[PDB]
């Protein structure tokens, strides 16, 4: 088989035969930030290093054209003082663009073209400085890494709650900080064929969770049990305990989206429960206690379940009794 | 004496820019680096962003592409451009080694031009695959800058009385031409494929084929280089090892050569009787404009074949002469210029030039093979359609018997149209053999004089011998087949019935004359075998005789100076590349008469 | 593949097979020496058997004679092993069980008795002889470069490794292409065989368009197999030529360096380049 | 005709006869970032270049008033050392404001006014540096360019699904990264006249899509089919196949809004399907397949449709049978 979403939230889909490369070229910045860190470091390094080299040749060339490279006598004021070779020009380019300015190699007022290049390099230097420094901070401050500290259960549980079967799972937050405006979306991913004969390979049917005022809103500070009540209009209304084997083509996806309180950027944590990762005769064990004047959450027992008496019939059969 | 772009002579007086900057040789050479760094700084950000950024989960494969107008010309010019720059780098290094200091301006600008020229090809190909005609402006700017900055250097040579005697003057002149023509090509695509200036971006007109028709034979669609290296097949073979191939992975045939489009032109040419003479006129008209292309590649490959021995002759003479004295004897502006004669004097230069000469030769002969074969099987499909059409409708009032002869028709499309196809496989080979032979013997005569004439004559006289034993070998199999058929017929009387023949226990005496029926065929095998063994030592051992009749003849009847290693190996190399193109000459003559019978057989059976 | 080829030496015996190995190896070794002495003689020509160097010619005169006898030594033995294979199969055919013959299709035996033996007789000894001289000459050509310059062999081995991979990927693909070309050959001529008989049952009854177009399906399947087989060969040769051309440049550059690095060599270098 | 929204999401509306230019003047920063790139480069260049010139005249003037420009003798400590002409003053302004500081031209402690200008230039130099560099990064990191990699179908489909006619379309995401909190809004744009006689030239009627838990929420990692079920209260309840010609005045708009996971800025992808761009008797072909242990999406067959047996009657007539 294959997993639509990995247990860690990675999506196992490969996009193939794209014939619209122009769209990717028209969207450059998103490409720049989406690069892996070894490529981001290379681009960050090569953006400044090539910029210094490009103007280093310009500084070297105009010093050549002005006769500054020739050591013949003196009495001539160079475009840039103390420039002898390309290495001097390259060092001067670094001083100007990074705004170090040692002053041993200084621009003089003899060559208006040199003053023109000094204006151009500073303007170009600022734009490269602005984009690249901002780009690498966006790369660092991405909110998807915050999703690594949002943990779901390794197993999902279907059991009787208030007389109806409920597909339950537990989601917790390890960090002290909060997830502002957290929303939970649960979907069923399987191949469904309509009566007209249309087949959808990964038809994602959105299932609701019981919240009391609708859904898609939680206050995640202690590990919550997120459960969906299986009723007449639920896609799992005809799910039997015999169906919960490895090769079933039945996947449940849980999505947790919210604004990271520490950073301010919305994140997304995903997980998936295959058919064999759902336990029928089980129930989660409480892990919240009260020590002194502060509730203590025991994350060691996060995913533990305890068998409970549950009917081996489908939710359809339960209504029919 | 550290690294210096302009070299450290006098008091670095070569860096002075008085009397004009453009009159300073180094500055103009430095000015020529501007276009090359421009191309690198433009294409690399573009190539990385659109092509080298997303990977391993985002596939942007284009299984459809249209070549820009002038695609073939652009690749030809770049290959010439790449070759000339290699000469310019080699020319610069020879001039630089004489001085005590290293003048980087002699070769580094040309060396960096080599990277930019390659990058332009890489940049163009990726753009061309994914359209993006607007991005061709970067090349358009690059060619204009390169043309401007190379014109300046060429003009300043003319001002400084630098004639054609100096090689660097010639190489710079060619680059102006090559940059100029490439500039025109970029202008050409703007006219044909208006995309920037005109307000009507003319329709790309996507190819009729190359859609999702299952075409896997991408040879007529890939770029020019991939046509000469078959790089498209590399991916196909890379997976053929993992999975066995089938008639589905092999795909469908391209539209231009399926079967019908070959026959459609065949019957069109037939419009002009339908005799043997009339058949050849149609085939020449239908499949001649492509056949000459294969011969032309073969001719050029044959011409570059002599570049092997010539480089061998050149390298040894300038290596065994010792001396090791190198002096350009031509110094302008304090810079040494090497003459054309002196440039083709260094062993390293000859070795590099030989390496480039082989690559063009090896590719050309391979290109000659495929075009002939592709055209050969194109005729085979058209001929089979004509043969089948002859048997089928439009053949009213069949003469008599069982459609003339059932057996004759079966082999007519089995082992008679193949001979016609194999004639076109070797059609350039017969044409290109005399050209290689006449130049080969002439070059031998200019190396070893009289002794080479005798050695070449006996090899030429071997060609009738090879055909003579070919007729004997062919006749031996013909006599063998008469006895083998009787042996097969006698054996195939209860062999298929051996499931029930063995039950009667009559096979004990049946398998007693098998040796007799085989010895009557083995004695014909002996006649066939001895002819084969005769051709072996008349082919494998004949180069040894050719060498001896040329070597010992230098004093037996020539009486000349002692032979040098250069003249000996050059003639040895010429003999080696001449003996091998002789077996095909006997084969093509045998194939020529065989095909002539087959086409006559088809012509007489056409009506 | 070729693992079962360790057998078949019984037909060639021991004395006969060893004679071919000794003769074939001798011819290539002498030719190496013949060219080697030519280089030394030419080197000695420009300045002790320097007198008219007929000894080297005499050594060259025996090689062709030794090559002449080798041509028939490997050819005469090939005929006898065909006789022994013919004799061995005949004894098995007579003693072949009838029940096994009934169970088997009994048609493959007839094809193996006639078609396979015919290929073994007139083709295999020639192909094996050509293979032996080619696979030995390259090794000899891979030693003269070592003699002219022991420095070239440092990078020669990695190039041969790349040659091994290219060859390994070609034989697998080419043979499968050969099968498909053989596979598509049968329907094309069989349809023509079905065309010559019952044509009046096709012309009168049917429009004949389907049958003619059905052939185009056969020809296209045949043509694609042919050019794909051709393209694989052209793919193989080109990568082989580029490896060979690269070898020349490495050999030439190394040989030139030795002469200019006071390593003598002189005209001996020109021998290796050829 | 005219299109309310182009196929690429461009809105074809021109605002005319605006007599409230004071509102645009009161909102300057949004104007600054909304400029096209050639204007943004000009403003970015002219903001620094004019700043250097403005203080260059000030540095030149106070050096004039102090007598520094006069080469008469020495023994006088200038306001700024080594200032001779306006070019020297202009170079000094660049050194101070870009914080290069070569040191050949250095502020001295003789002129308190010169020290005052040095304080003023640095404070002004920082504000211009802060606003302009931040402005050009916002211009680069705009989320609208991310919408260029959110492809929609070139044709919509109205087929039979589960016994009811459904207006279907396919939306996909080319990038590997996700669109967090993706929402889909579909609207019908046509001229509707109320019974009272009021006419609305572009009355945008919002239509719902079937999601199962309400709507306006998708998990877009694989190309989804977004469809609206045509029922009694739907605006297309009286749509006939004869009405799907070019000159019909019936436009469907699809809006996809979500936070870009890579960047963190909400984006918006728009598309429109005119009457003739909607195919009646069609159905999208599945493109999602399973290769090894990873689903493969074949974007070559993205917009392809296959004819299916569909009634040629309106959804109103379907209920009436
Ligand atoms: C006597 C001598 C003594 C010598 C002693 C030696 C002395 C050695 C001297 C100095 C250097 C040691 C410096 C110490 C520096 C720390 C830098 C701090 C900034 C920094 O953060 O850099 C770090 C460290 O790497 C570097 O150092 C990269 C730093 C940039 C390198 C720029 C070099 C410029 C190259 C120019 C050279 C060529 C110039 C040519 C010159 C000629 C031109 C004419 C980058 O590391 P990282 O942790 O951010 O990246 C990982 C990694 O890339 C993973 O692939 C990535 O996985 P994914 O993103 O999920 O795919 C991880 O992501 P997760 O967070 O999810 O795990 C990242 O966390
Ligand atoms: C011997 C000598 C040798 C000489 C050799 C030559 C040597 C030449 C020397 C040095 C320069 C070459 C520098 C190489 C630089 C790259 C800069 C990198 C920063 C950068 O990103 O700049 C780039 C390149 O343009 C520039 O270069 C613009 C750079 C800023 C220019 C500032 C110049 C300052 C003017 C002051 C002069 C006047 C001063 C007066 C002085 C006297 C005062 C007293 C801007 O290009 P872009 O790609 O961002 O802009 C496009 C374009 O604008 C499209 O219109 C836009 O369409 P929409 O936005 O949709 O409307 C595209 O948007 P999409 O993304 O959707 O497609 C943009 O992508
Ligand atoms: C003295 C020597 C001077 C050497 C330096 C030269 C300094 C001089 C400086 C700059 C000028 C030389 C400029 C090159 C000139 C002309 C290019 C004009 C072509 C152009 O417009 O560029 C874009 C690509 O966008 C980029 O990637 C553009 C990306 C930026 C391009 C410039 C790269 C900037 C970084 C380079 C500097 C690197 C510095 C360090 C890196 C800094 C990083 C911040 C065209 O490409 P496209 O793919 O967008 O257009 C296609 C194509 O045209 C289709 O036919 C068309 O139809 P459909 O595909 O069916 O829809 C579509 O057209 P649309 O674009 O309208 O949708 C697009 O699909
Ligand atoms: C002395 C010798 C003198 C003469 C020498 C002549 C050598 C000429 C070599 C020129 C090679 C350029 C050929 C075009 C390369 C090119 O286009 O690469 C492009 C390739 C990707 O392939 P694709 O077909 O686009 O793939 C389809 C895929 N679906 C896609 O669109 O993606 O992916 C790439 O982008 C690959 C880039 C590789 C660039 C390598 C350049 C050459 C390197 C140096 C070798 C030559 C110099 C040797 C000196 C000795
Ligand atoms: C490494 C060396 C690279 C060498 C590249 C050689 C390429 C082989 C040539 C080759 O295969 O051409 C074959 C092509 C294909 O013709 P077609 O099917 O009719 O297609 C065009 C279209 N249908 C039309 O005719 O409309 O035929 C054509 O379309 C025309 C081909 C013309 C080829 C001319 C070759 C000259 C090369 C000169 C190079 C000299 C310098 C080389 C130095 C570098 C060496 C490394
Ligand atoms: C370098 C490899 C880059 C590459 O693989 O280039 C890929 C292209 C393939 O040809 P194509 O784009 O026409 O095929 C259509 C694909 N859409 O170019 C070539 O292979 C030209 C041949 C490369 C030269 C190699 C010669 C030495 C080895
Ligand atoms: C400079 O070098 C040149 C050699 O090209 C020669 O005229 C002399 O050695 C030097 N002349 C002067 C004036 O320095
Ligand atoms: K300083
Ligand atoms: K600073
Ligand atoms: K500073
Ligand atoms: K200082």
């Amino acid at each position: 088989r294959a997993r639509f979403v990995s247990k860690k939230g990675n999506c196992n889909v490969a996009h193939k035969n794209i014939r619209e490369r122009g769209r990717f070229l028209q969207d450059v910045f998103t490409t720049l930030v989406d690069l892996k860190w070894p490529h981001t470091l290379l681009i960050f390094t090569m953006s400044f290093l090539c910029s210094w080299l490009l103007f280093a040749m310009v500084w070297w060339l105009i010093a050549f054209a002005h006769g500054d490279l020739a050591p013949g006598e003196g009495t001539n004021v160079p475009c840039v003082t103390s420039i002898h070779s390309f290495s001097s020009a390259f060092l001067f380019s670094i001083e100007v663009q990074v705004t170090i300015g040692f002053g041993g190699r200084m621009v003089t007022e003899e060559c208006p073209l040199a003053i023109l290049i000094l204006i151009v390099q500073n303007i170009v230097g600022l734009m490269i400085n602005a984009i690249m420094l901002g780009c690498i901070f966006m790369k660092t401050a991405q909110a998807h890494r915050r999703a690594e500290t949002l943990i779901f259960s390794k197993h999902a549980v279907i059991t009787l709650r208030h007389g109806r079967l409920c597909f339950m799972l537990r989601v917790g937050d390890l960090r002290k900080s909060m997830i502002i405006s957290a929303t939970i979306h649960m979907q069923v991913v399987r191949k469904t064929t309509s009566p007209e004969g249309e087949v959808v390979p990964l038809h994602q049917v959105d299932i609701p969770m019981e919240n009391g005022v609708g859904g898609n809103s939680i206050f995640l500070v202690a590990p919550l049990i997120i459960y969906h009540v299986i009723d007449s209009n639920s896609p799992l209304y005809d799910l039997a305990p015999s169906d919960l084997h490895h090769h079933q083509d039945l996947e449940i996806i849980v999505i947790l989206e919210g604004v990271v309180e520490t950073t301010g950027i919305t994140t997304q944590a995903r997980t998936s429960y295959l058919a064999d990762e759902i336990l029928w005769g089980q129930r989660f064990v409480p892990i919240v206690a009260e020590e002194d004047g502060r509730y203590s959450v025991d994350y060691s027992k996060f995913g533990n379940t305890v068998k409970v008496p549950t009917p081996l019939c489908t939710a359809r059969q339960l209504d029919e009794d | 004496m550290p690294l210096a772009f302009c070299g450290t002579e006098n008091h670095s007086a070569a860096y002075r820019v008085d009397q004009g900057v453009l009159n300073n040789g180094c500055f103009v050479d430095a000015l020529n680096v501007v276009p090359h760094v421009f191309l690198l700084f433009i294409t690399f950000p573009i190539l990385f962003i659109g092509w080298g950024s997303q990977s391993s989960k985002v596939h942007i494969h284009h299984s459809t592409w249209l070549h820009f107008p002038g695609h073939n010309l652009r690749w030809i010019l770049t290959f010439i451009l790449l070759f000339v720059l290699v000469c310019e780098i080699a020319e610069g290094i020879l001039s630089d080694g004489v001085t005590e200091s290293r003048h980087l301006h002699l070769y580094m600008p040309a060396g960096m031009a080599f990277m930019a020229a390659i990058t332009s090809v890489v940049y163009y190909h990726n753009i061309e695959t994914s359209n993006f005609p607007k991005l061709l402006i970067a090349l358009l700017i690059y060619w204009t800058l390169a043309f401007i900055t190379k014109t300046i250097k060429f003009v300043k040579f003319y001002d400084h009385a630098i004639g054609f005697s100096q090689l660097r003057f010639c190489l710079t002149g060619l680059l102006v031409i090559l940059y100029g023509m490439l500039l025109l090509v970029e202008v050409n695509v703007i006219r044909v494929r208006r995309y920037i200036f005109f307000k009507t971006p003319r329709e790309v007109k996507p190819p009729e084929d190359l859609q999702d028709l299952g075409v896997r034979f991408l040879q007529p669609f890939v770029n020019l280089l991939s046509k000469g290296t078959y790089w498209w097949m590399n991916a196909f073979i890379k997976t053929a090892h993992k999975k066995p191939i089938d008639l589905r992975a092999i795909g469908k045939l391209p539209i231009a050569m399926r079967a019908l489009t070959n026959y459609q032109r065949l019957c069109v040419a037939f419009d002009a009787p339908q005799g043997a003479r009339a058949i050849w006129r149609a085939l020449c008209h239908a499949f001649g404009r492509r056949l000459i292309l294969s011969s032309t590649f073969r001719i050029l490959a044959d011409l570059l074949g002599f570049a092997g021995p010539l480089c061998i002759f050149g390298i040894v003479d300038h290596l065994g002469k010792e001396n090791h004295v190198f002096q350009p004897k031509t110094q302008f502006l304090g810079v040494y210029f090497v003459s054309s004669q002196e440039f083709l004097g260094n062993a390293y230069v000859l070795a590099v030039l030989l390496f480039l000469a082989l690559l063009l030769q090896r590719t050309f002969l391979q290109a000659s093979y495929y075009v002939a074969i592709e055209t050969g099987i194109n005729l085979r499909g058209a001929i089979q359609t004509k043969i089948y059409n002859k048997i089928m409708h439009l053949s009213t009032s069949n003469l008599s018997m069982g459609e003339m002869t059932a057996g004759q028709i079966c082999n007519l499309v089995a082992i008679d149209t193949n001979q016609l196809m194999w004639f076109f496989f070797l059609c350039p080979n017969l044409w290109a053999m005399p050209v290689q032979i006449i130049v080969g013997v002439i070059l031998l005569y200019y190396i070893l004089g009289v002794s080479a004439l005798i050695g070449a004559a006996v090899i030429i006289l071997l060609a009738p011998v090879q055909y003579f034993v070919a007729t004997k070998l062919s006749q031996a199999q013909r006599s063998t087949l008469e006895h083998s058929n009787e042996r097969l017929k006698q054996t195939n009387e209860m062999l298929r019935g051996m499931k029930l023949l063995k039950l009667y226990a009559w096979e004990s005496i049946f398998c007693s004359r098998v040796e007799v029926t085989r010895r009557k065929e083995m004695t014909s095998l002996r006649a066939f075998a001895v002819y084969t063994s005769i051709s072996i030592f008349m082919n494998t051992a004949i180069p040894i005789a050719a060498v001896l009749i040329t070597f010992v003849g230098h004093v037996s009847f020539f009486k000349e100076s002692d032979l040098s290693p250069s003249v000996a190996f050059a003639s040895l190399s010429l003999f080696h590349i001449l003996v091998t193109p002789l077996f095909l000459l006997s084969s093509v003559v045998r194939s020529t008469v065989k095909a002539l019978v087959s086409v006559k057989k088809l012509s007489e059976f056409l009506s | 593949p070729w693992r079962a080829c360790t057998k078949y030496l019984s037909s060639a015996g021991i004395l006969l097979l060893s004679l071919l190995v000794f003769s074939q190896l001798l011819k290539h070794m002498v030719l190496v020496a013949i060219d080697y002495w030519l280089a030394k003689w030419t080197d000695s020509a420009l300045v002790d058997q320097s007198v008219y160097a007929m000894v080297f010619t005499l050594l060259c005169s025996l090689g062709i004679v030794l090559c002449l006898v080798t041509s028939v030594t490997v050819e005469w033995t090939g005929l006898k092993v065909a006789k022994r294979l013919h004799r061995s199969l005949l004894n098995r055919i007579i003693l072949a069980p009838m029940r096994f013959f009934e169970t088997t299709p009994l048609g493959s035996i007839l094809n193996r008795f006639s078609s396979d033996c015919n290929t073994i007789d007139q083709h295999i000894p020639s192909t094996l002889e050509c293979l032996s001289r080619s696979t030995l000459l390259c090794v000899s050509a891979l030693t003269v470069i070592s003699y002219v310059t022991p420095v070239f062999l440092v990078a020669l081995l990695p190039l041969a490794v790349v040659c091994y991979f290219i060859q390994k990927y070609f034989r697998v693909a080419s043979r499968d292409l050969q099968q498909l070309d053989d596979t598509t050959q049968l329907p094309l001529l069989s349809h023509f065989a079905e065309t010559v008989e019952g044509l009046t049952t096709i012309r009168a009854f049917r429009y004949e368009a389907r049958f003619q177009q059905k052939l185009l399906e056969y020809t296209d399947s045949n043509n694609i197999a042919s050019l794909f087989l051709t393209a694989a060969n052209r793919w193989l040769e080109v990568r082989m030529e580029y490896i060979g051309a690269c070898v020349v440049l490495i050999a030439a550059a190394t040989s030139i360096s030795n002469s200019l690095h006071r390593e003598l060599s002189a005209g001996l270098v020109g021998l290796g380049l050829t």
